[PDB]
C-alpha cells in the first residue's frame, strides 16, 4: 500500500464515536464489544503483547513510544508488590478532545481495554484518571463500569475467565500537568501533580510505588479491537512503523471541526479537505497548522500542501503526529498571538519544580507578549530561540519541552512576520 | 443523551454502588507510612 | 533625597579598603533597615584611593572635593560616623553636582 | 631534629606558651563547597582582645594572631611545628561518609522513606 | 490573578463551620475503600471534591476536616487545594461559567462569547454578580476543542456557542432554567457540520473480523 | 579560543622554548631535573642546588644560549616542602 | 559488585546504587548544586546537576541518576558548562537584587555558583517577580522573595525536624514556599533551615545584620548546652562571638544543632 | 568580562548577574590561574619587573 488514509467504516474501531447509538453495554456488545472476552484473556499475556507488537501500536498520547514494548515492560515475575495499571484520561493537551469522545460515547470499549491489558500486565485494577471537567463523561464511565461489574465482564473471576481485575476512575482537578504519566501517579497518590524523575521508570515503581503502567485512552481502547481482528489487520492501516488508524481531532480555521477516525499516513491536505470541510476561505488561505495538539510544532502551508500525517513524516516536518489535534490557521491569525496564547497556557499550567520550567516559560511568555506587541527589538529574536533551546531538554518533564517548540516553531517559520511588527512598532513611536 | 440526568453526587453515588462489587485491597503493612 | 542615610552597611567597602581603614559594625535599626551603629575611617590610615566609592552600591561612601582639612591633632583625623555624615551634609551639594557630571563615565 | 628556633627569630614567650592547631578547616555549613576543606592548615591560639580607648577599634598584643599557614599533609605541618618548637594538636581530618541515595525510595511501597510533599 | 496565602477571616477561620454529612461521610468511606490500605491520603483529592461539592467552596475549616477524616497533614491538604485549579478556595457564585480562552477558542472567536457574558451579567471576568449568581473565568480544551466556542457552568458542558446562544443560557440560569448540555449548534457530540463524514454504514455487529485464532 | 576577551597564544616561541629547553637538558643532564614552558612563553628550568654555579655559566657563555643578564633573582617561601625556600633566577 | 565507571575519561570503582554526583565526588569533581543535600532526601527540582555522559543525546541529572556501569561522565564538556549556565540564569532570572542588603552574601551558592559555573551578564528584560514574606517564627528572618524553590527546607522539616508545616502553595512562577496558614514553624532543631537554605531566604534573626561572612573568625568548639557534645564553629569579630554554626561530625552531630545550641 | 573587570554602576544597579559579580569583585576579587611569570616592562628608570 502506498497511498493511505482511505479508511472504510468496516475498519474503524470506534463505531459509536459521534454517539449516534448506545453508548451502553447493549450498544456496545451490538457493535462487537466485549465479544469473546475470555477466550482473549486465556489466550495468554504473552499472546496479547504479542498481538500488540503485530499490530504496531504506538503511544497514542503523543509520545509515540511503541505500546506493545511499553506493556511488555511489566509482563515479569511479580516483585511482591501489586501491580497495577493507569488509563491517561486528562487530554489536557489543548486541540485534543479524542479521548472525551471515546470515553462518553465507547465507555464499553476503553473498559474491556482496560481488563485486556492488565490480563496482559498482571495487573491487579486499572486507575482511570479523568480530567475533573469531564463530569458527565466521568458519569457514563461508572455507568458503564458498573453494568460490566453487574454483568461479570470485570470483577473477580471476569469474565469467567478467572482473572480478578478491578477498574477504577479518580476525578481529576483541573492541572494540565496531570497527563504527564509521573505527574498523574503524583496526583493519584494524592500528593501535587508534580512529574516524578525517572529513573525509577513507571514500570518499576509507580501508583502506590507499585509497579504501574500509564497508558492513553486510544491506546487502551484499540487493544481489544487489534486482538479480536488481528494484529495484522491495525498494521495493515499506517505505513511501517507507523501503523494503525489515530483520532484527528480537526479544529481551529476550518469549515466542519469535528473528530474523524482516519487511517495514519494520511495526506495531511486531504485529511483538512476529506472530513473539515477544506480550510475557511480554501486551502489558499491557510497560513499554518499545528498537527499535534499544541506542543508539537507549527508547520507552514509550504510543507502543510504535501505531508503524511503519521510519526515519521511529521518528524521529518520538524514537527510530530503528538495527539493529532490538527489546528488549522488561516491567513486572517496573528500567528504570533496564537502562539502566545499557547505560551500563556503553558505558564499557567507549569507544575513549578523544575527551575527551567518554572521561570524560563514565564519568561518566554513575557517576551512573546512583547512580541505580539511588537515592543522588542530584532536580535530578542534569537534570544528567545537560545531560551526555548535552554529551557528544553533541562526539565524535568516534557511540558517545558513542549513549550520551547511552539516558540522554535514560529521562529524557525514566521519570523519575517516578527521583525516586520517590530519595525511598524518602532515606526509608531 | 442520558448527560442532563446526571446531578452533583452522581459519580460519587456511583462509586458507593460499586462498593459492593469491588474486592478487598491490598495492605502496605501500615495504617500510614507515616506510622 | 529624603533624608535617609544610603549606606545600606553591606559593608563591601570595609572589604575593598586596601589599607584597611574603614571599620563598619551594623545592627537592625529600629525600623529594621541595615543600619550601621559604627563607620569609622581613620584618615591617617586611608591611603585616598577611591575604591572604598567604587565598591558602595547605593554612591553613599563618596570622596570629596575638600582638600584643605589639615588638623592639629592626630585624634581628629581618625574619623567617626558622626563626622563622615556632617561632612556629607556640608558637601552635598557640590558632591552630586561632581558626581551627576562623572556618573556616566563610570 | 632541625632546631631552626634559634634562627627564627621568635621572641621565647611566643616559642613556648605557644599552642600550634594542625587541622583542616571545617566547610561552611552555609555554603555546600567543600574546596575549602582539603589542605591542612595550621593556626595559633587565641589570646585577648581588648578594646582600644578612643575609638573602641579591638586591639591586640598576639603577634602571631593572623598566621595562618597551610599545608599539603599532615606530616608536613607537624614537621614544621617541630623546626620551629611549637607545641602542636593535631586534629585528623573528619570525610564525610558515603551515603546511599535513592530517589525511588521516596516513593517507596512499604517503606518510611516515602514523602509526603515533593 | 489569585493569593495562595489564607488570612483568617470572619467567613474563613479555623472557627467557620464545615462539616460533611452522614451521606457524605458515607461516600467518602466509598471513596477511601476504593484506594489501597496504606495510601487512604490518595483520596485527598476525591475528598477534597466532596467537600466542594457539599459546601460550594472550601473554607480552611473544611482543609482541617479533610485531613483529620484522612489523617494526612494539614499543609499537605493546603498543597493539594492550592495546586489544583479547580478547588474554590474562596466563595464563588451559584453558576461559575468558564469560558475557554486557548488559542483553537481563539480562532473559533470565543472572545465575543465571553464579551457577551460580561455584558449580559454586567460583571468583568473575575468578577462575581452583586446577586451572586454568576462568575466568570477562563479554561483550556475542556473537550470541546473541536466545538467551537465553549463555556463549562457548574457541572454542564455548552460548546459551538454563540453570542446570543450564550445569552439565552445565561437568562435560563437566571430564571432557574437549567440549559441542555451539549452542542447549541444543533450538532450531535462531534460529527462532521457537513454530514457523518464517516461512519455512515451502520455497525458490523458481533464476531466481525474475529482472528482465526482467537 | 578567540575574540578579544581571550589572550592570544603564540605558539612559534612555545615551540622554540621547549626546544631550546631540550637542548640544554641534553647539554647538563648532571643538574636539569624538570624542564617546563608556561602557556604564556616561559622556559623554566629546574636545576639541583648543586648546579647553580654550572647551570648558569653555561646559560650566559655558550654562544647559542647568551643570557648575559640576571634580570631578577628571588626566593619563593613553600613551607609544605622540605627544601621550603625555592630560588628562582630570572635570566 | 563495584561496576567500573569513568568521570572524565577516569576510571573510577562506584558500588551499584552510587548517584552520577557521588562518582564525581570520588573522582573530586564537586558537580554544581543547589537541591540535592547529603541529608536529605534526592529532590531534582534546581537542575543545577546536569552533566553530560559521553554517548548520550541528553543531559542527565547527576543528582537523581544513578550511574550505570561504562558511564563516562563528561564533567566540564561544553553540554554540561551550557547546561549550567542556562540553568544559573533562570535561577537568576528573578532573583531580586538584594545581595548588599542579603545576609546570605559573601556564603551564598547562588553567588558563587553563579561567579564559578555562570554567565557574566543578564538577557532578563522583563520585571522580576516580588513574593510576600511570610513569618515562621522569630528565629528565622523570612524574605521569600529570594527562595529558589528548591525544596531543602521543606524535606528537611518532613524528615529530619519531623514537623510537617512547610510547604509548595501554588504551581508554576507563583509557587510559594511556606505555610499556607500563618503558623509558626517550632522545633528544637528549626534553626538548620537556615544553614540547609542556599540562599539568603532564611536569614538568623539575631544575627542578621550583624557582619559578613569574611570579617568574621571561626573557631571550632564544643557545645556544652546539652550532653550530646555537638561539635561547634564560633563566629567570632573583634573578639565578640558573632554565630554559633554546626561543625560536621557524623557521629555526634552530622549537620545539625540545637536551636538553643545556635 | 564582569569575573575579571568590574560591571558598570548603572549595569550593576540593573542586572542581578552584575551585582553579583560587583559584590563579588570587590569583596573575593577574581581567582587568578596557578602559575607564576616574570613580566618587564621598559620603565622610565630602566626595565620594572613583577615575578608574580
Ligand atoms: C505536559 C504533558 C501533558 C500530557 N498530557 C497528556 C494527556 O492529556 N493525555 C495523554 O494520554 N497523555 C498525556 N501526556 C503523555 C503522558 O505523559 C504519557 O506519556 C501518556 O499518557 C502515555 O501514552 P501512551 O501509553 O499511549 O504512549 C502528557 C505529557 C506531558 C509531558
Ligand atoms: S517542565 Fe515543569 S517546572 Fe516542570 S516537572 Fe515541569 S510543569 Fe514542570
Ligand atoms: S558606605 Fe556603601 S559600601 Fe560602605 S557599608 Fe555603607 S553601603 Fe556598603
Ligand atoms: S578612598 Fe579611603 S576609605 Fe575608600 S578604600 Fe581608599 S583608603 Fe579606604
Ligand atoms: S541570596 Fe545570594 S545571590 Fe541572592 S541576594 Fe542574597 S547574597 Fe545575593
Ligand atoms: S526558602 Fe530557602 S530552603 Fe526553602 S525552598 Fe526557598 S530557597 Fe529552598
Ligand atoms: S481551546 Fe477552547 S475548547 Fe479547546
Ligand atoms: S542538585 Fe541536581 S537537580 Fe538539584
Amino acid at each position: 500500500k502506498t497511498s493511505f488514509g482511505s479508511l472504510k467504516d468496516e475498519d474503524r474501531i470506534f463505531t459509536n464515536l459521534y454517539g449516534r447509538h448506545d453508548w451502553r453495554l447493549k450498544g456496545a456488545q451490538s457493535r462487537g464489544d466485549w465479544y469473546k472476552t475470555k477466550e482473549i484473556l486465556l489466550k495468554g499475556p504473552d499472546w496479547i503483547l504479542g498481538e500488540v507488537k503485530t499490530s504496531g501500536l504506538r503511544g497514542r498520547g503523543g509520545a509515540g513510544f511503541p505500546t506493545g514494548l511499553k506493556w511488555s515492560f511489566m509482563n515479569k515475575p511479580s516483585d511482591g508488590r501489586p501491580k497495577y495499571l493507569v488509563v491517561n484520561a486528562d487530554e489536557g493537551e489543548p486541540g485534543t478532545c479524542k479521548d472525551r469522545e471515546i470515553i462518553r460515547h465507547d465507555p464499553h470499549k476503553l473498559v474491556e481495554g482496560c481488563l485486556v491489558g492488565g490480563r496482559a500486565m498482571g495487573a491487579r485494577a486499572a486507575y482511570i484518571y479523568i480530567r475533573g471537567e469531564f463530569y458527565n463523561e466521568a458519569s457514563n464511565l461508572q455507568v458503564a463500569i458498573r453494568e460490566a461489574y453487574e454483568a461479570g465482564l470485570i470483577g473477580k473471576n471476569a469474565c469467567g475467565s478467572g482473572y480478578d481485575f478491578d477498574v477504577f476512575v479518580v476525578r481529576g482537578a483541573g492541572a494540565y500537568i496531570c497527563g504527564e504519566e509521573t505527574a498523574l501517579i503524583e496526583s493519584i497518590e494524592g500528593k501535587q501533580g508534580k512529574p516524578r524523575l525517572k529513573p525509577p521508570f513507571p514500570a518499576d515503581v509507580g501508583v502506590f510505588g507499585c509497579p504501574t503502567t500509564v497508558a492513553n485512552v486510544e491506546t487502551v481502547a484499540v487493544s481489544p479491537t487489534i486482538c479480536r481482528r488481528g494484529g495484522a489487520w491495525f498494521a495493515s492501516f499506517g505505513r511501517e512503523r507507523n501503523s494503525g488508524t489515530k483520532l484527528f481531532n480537526i479544529s481551529g480555521h476550518v469549515n466542519h471541526p469535528c473528530t474523524v477516525e482516519e487511517e495514519m499516513s494520511v495526506p495531511l491536505k486531504e485529511l483538512i479537505e476529506k472530513h473539515a470541510g477544506g480550510v475557511i476561505g480554501g486551502w489558499d488561505n491557510l497560513l499554518a497548522v499545528i498537527p499535534g495538539g499544541s506542543s508539537t510544532p507549527l508547520i507552514p502551508k509550504s510543507v502543510c500542501e504535501t505531508v503524511l500525517m503519521d510519526f515519521d513524516a511529521l518528524v521529518q516536518a520538524q514537527t510530530g503526529l503528538g495527539t493529532a489535534a490538527v489546528i488549522v490557521m488561516d491567513r486572517s491569525t496573528d500567528i504570533v498571538k496564537a502562539i502566545a496564547r499557547l505560551i500563556e497556557f503553558y505558564k499557567h499550567e507549569s507544575c513549578g519544580q523544575c527551575t527551567p520550567c518554572r521561570e524560563g516559560v514565564d519568561w518566554m511568555n513575557k517576551v512573546m507578549a512583547r512580541f505580539v506587541k511588537g515592543d522588542a527589538r530584532p536580535a530578542e529574536i534569537d534570544s528567545l530561540w537560545e531560551i526555548s533551546k535552554q529551557i528544553e531538554g533541562h526539565t524535568i518533564c516534557a511540558l517545558g519541552d513542549g513549550a520551547a517548540w511552539p516558540v522554535q516553531g514560529l521562529i524557525r517559520h514566521f519570523r519575517p512576520e516578527l521583525e516586520e511588527r517590530m519595525q511598524q512598532f518602532a515606526l509608531q513611536h | 443523551l442520558q448527560h442532563h440526568e446526571y446531578s452533583t453526587y452522581t459519580f460519587l453515588d456511583l462509586n458507593v454502588e460499586l462498593s459492593k462489587f469491588r474486592m478487598p485491597q491490598p495492605s502496605s503493612g501500615r495504617q500510614s507510612p507515616r506510622h | 533625597p529624603s533624608g535617609e542615610e544610603r549606606c545600606i552597611a553591606c559593608k563591601l567597602c570595609e572589604a575593598v579598603c586596601p589599607a584597611q581603614a574603614i571599620t563598619i559594625e551594623a545592627e537592625p535599626r529600629a525600623d529594621g533597615s541595615r543600619r550601621t551603629t559604627r563607620y569609622d575611617i581613620d584618615m591617617t590610615k586611608c591611603i585616598y584611593c577611591g575604591f572604598c566609592q567604587e565598591a558602595c552600591p547605593v554612591d553613599a561612601i563618596v570622596e570629596g572635593p575638600n582638600f584643605e582639612f589639615s588638623t592639629e591633632t592626630h585624634e581628629e583625623l581618625l574619623y567617626n560616623k558622626e563626622k563622615l555624615l556632617n561632612n556629607g551634609d556640608k558637601w552635598e551639594a557640590e558632591i552630586a553636582a561632581n558626581i551627576q557630571a562623572d556618573y556616566l563615565y563610570r | 631534629k632541625l632546631d631552626i628556633t634559634t634562627l627564627t627569630g621568635v621572641p621565647e614567650e611566643h616559642i613556648k606558651t605557644r599552642k600550634v592547631r594542625i587541622f583542616v578547616p571545617a566547610r561552611n555549613n552555609m555554603q555546600s563547597g567543600v574546596n575549602n576543606t582539603k589542605k591542612w592548615k595550621m593556626e595559633f591560639d587565641t589570646r585577648e582582645r581588648w578594646e582600644n580607648p578612643l575609638m573602641g577599634w579591638s586591639s591586640t598584643a598576639d603577634p602571631l594572631s593572623n598566621l595562618v599557614l597551610t599545608f599539603s599533609t599532615k606530616e608536613d605541618a607537624v614537621a614544621f611545628a617541630e623546626k620551629n618548637g611549637w607545641s602542636f594538636d593535631v586534629e585528623e581530618r573528619k570525610v564525610p561518609k558515603p551515603k546511599s541515595k535513592s530517589y525511588g525510595a521516596n516513593f517507596s511501597w512499604n517503606k518510611r522513606t516515602r514523602v509526603s510533599t515533593k | 490573578g489569585a493569593l495562595f496565602v489564607h488570612r483568617d477571616t470572619p467567613e474563613n477561620n479555623p472557627d467557620t463551620p464545615f462539616d460533611f454529612t452522614p451521606e457524605n461521610y458515607k461516600r467518602i468511606e466509598a471513596i477511601v475503600k476504593n484506594y489501597p490500605e496504606g495510601h487512604k491520603a490518595a483520596a485527598v483529592l476525591p475528598v477534597l471534591d466532596l467537600a466542594q461539592r457539599q459546601n460550594g467552596w472550601l473554607p480552611i475549616s473544611a482543609m482541617n476536616k479533610v485531613a483529620e477524616i484522612l489523617q494526612v497533614p494539614p499543609m499537605r491538604v493546603y498543597e493539594v487545594a492550592t495546586f489544583y485549579t479547580m478547588y474554590n478556595r474562596k466563595p464563588v457564585g451559584k453558576y461559575h461559567i468558564q469560558v475557554c480562552t486557548t488559542t483553537p477558542c481563539m480562532l473559533r472567536n470565543s472572545d465575543s462569547i465571553l464579551e457577551a457574558i460580561q455584558k449580559k451579567l454586567g460583571i468583568k471576568v473575575g468578577e462575581t454578580t452583586p446577586d451572586k449568581l454568576f462568575t466568570l473565568i477562563e479554561v483550556e480544551c475542556l473537550g470541546a476543542c473541536v466545538n467551537a466556542p465553549m463555556v463549562q457552568i457548574n457541572d454542564n458542558y455548552y460548546e459551538d456557542l454563540t453570542p446570543k446562544d450564550i445569552e439565552e443560557i445565561i437568562d435560563e440560569l437566571k430564571a432557574g432554567k437549567i440549559p441542555k448540555p451539549g452542542p447549541r449548534s444543533g450538532r450531535f457530540s462531534c460529527e462532521p457540520a457537513g454530514g457523518l463524514t464517516s461512519l455512515t454504514e451502520p455497525p458490523k455487529g458481533p464476531g466481525f473480523g474475529v482472528q482465526a485464532g482467537l | 579560543d578567540t575574540r578579544p576577551t581571550i589572550r592570544p597564544r603564540n605558539d612559534v616561541v612555545h615551540k622554540q622554548l621547549s626546544a631550546f629547553g631540550q637542548y640544554v637538558a641534553e647539554i647538563l643532564p648532571k643538574y636539569v631535573q624538570q624542564v617546563q614552558v608556561s602557556c604564556f612563553n616561559e622556559l623554566e628550568i629546574f636545576i639541583h642546588p648543586d648546579g647553580v654555579i654550572p647551570v648558569l655559566t653555561f646559560l650566559r657563555d655558550h654562544t647559542n644560549a647568551q643570557f648575559k643578564s640576571l634580570a631578577d633573582l628571588t626566593a619563593v617561601d613553600v613551607p609544605t616542602r622540605q627544601n621550603r625556600f625555592e630560588i628562582v633566577y630570572n635570566l | 559488585n563495584l561496576i567500573e565507571v569513568f568521570v572524565d575519561g577516569q576510571s573510577v570503582m562506584v558500588e551499584p546504587g552510587t548517584t552520577v554526583l557521588q562518582a564525581c565526588e570520588k573522582v573530586g569533581m564537586q558537580i554544581p548544586r543547589f537541591c540535592y543535600h547529603e541529608r536529605l532526601s534526592v529532590a531534582g527540582n534546581c537542575r543545577m546537576c546536569l552533566v553530560e555522559i559521553e554517548k548520550a543525546p541528553k543531559v542527565v541529572a547527576a543528582c537523581a541518576m544513578p550511574v550505570m556501569k561504562g558511564w563516562n561522565i563528561l564533567t566540564n564538556s561544553e553540554k554540561s558548562k551550557k547546561a549550567r549556565e542556562g540553568v544559573m540564569e533562570f535561577l537568576l532570572a528573578n532573583h531580586p537584587l538584594d545581595c548588599p542588603i542579603c545576609d546570605q552574601g559573601g556564603e551564598c551558592d547562588l553567588q558563587d555558583q553563579s561567579m564559578m559555573f555562570g554567565s557574566d551578564r543578564s538577557r532578563f528584560l522583563e520585571g522580576k517577580r516580588a513574593v510576600e514574606d511570610k513569618n515562621i517564627g522569630p528565629l528565622v528572618k523570612t524574605i521569600m522573595t529570594r527562595c529558589i524553590q528548591c525544596t531543602r527546607c521543606i524535606r528537611f522539616a518532613s524528615e529530619i525536624a519531623g514537623v510537617d508545616d512547610l510547604g509548595t502553595t501554588g504551581r508554576g512562577n507563583d509557587m510559594q514556599v511556606g505555610t499556607y496558614i500563618e503558623k509558626m514553624f517550632m522545633s528544637e532543631l528549626s534553626g538548620n533551615i537556615i544553614d540547609i537554605c542556599p540562599v539568603g531566604a532564611l536569614t538568623s534573626k539575631p544575627y542578621a545584620f550583624t557582619a559578613r561572612p569574611w570579617e568574621t573568625r571561626k573557631t571550632e568548639s564544643i557545645d556544652v548546652m546539652d550532653a550530646v557534645g555537638s561539635n561547634i564553629v564560633v563566629s567570632t569579630r573583634t573578639g565578640e562571638v558573632m554565630r554559633i554554626l554546626p561543625r560536621m561530625h557524623e557521629d555526634i552531630n552530622e549537620e545539625w544543632i540545637s536551636d538553643k545550641t545556635r | 568580562d564582569a569575573k575579571v573587570s568590574p560591571p558598570k554602576r548603572a549595569e550593576m544597579k540593573t542586572s542581578m548577574e552584575s551585582l553579583i559579580h560587583h559584590f563579588k569583585l570587590y569583596t573575593e576579587g577574581y581567582q587568578v590561574p596557578p602559575g607564576a611569570t616574570y613580566t618587564a616592562i621598559e620603565a622610565p628608570k630602566g626595565e620594572f619587573g613583577v615575578y608574580l
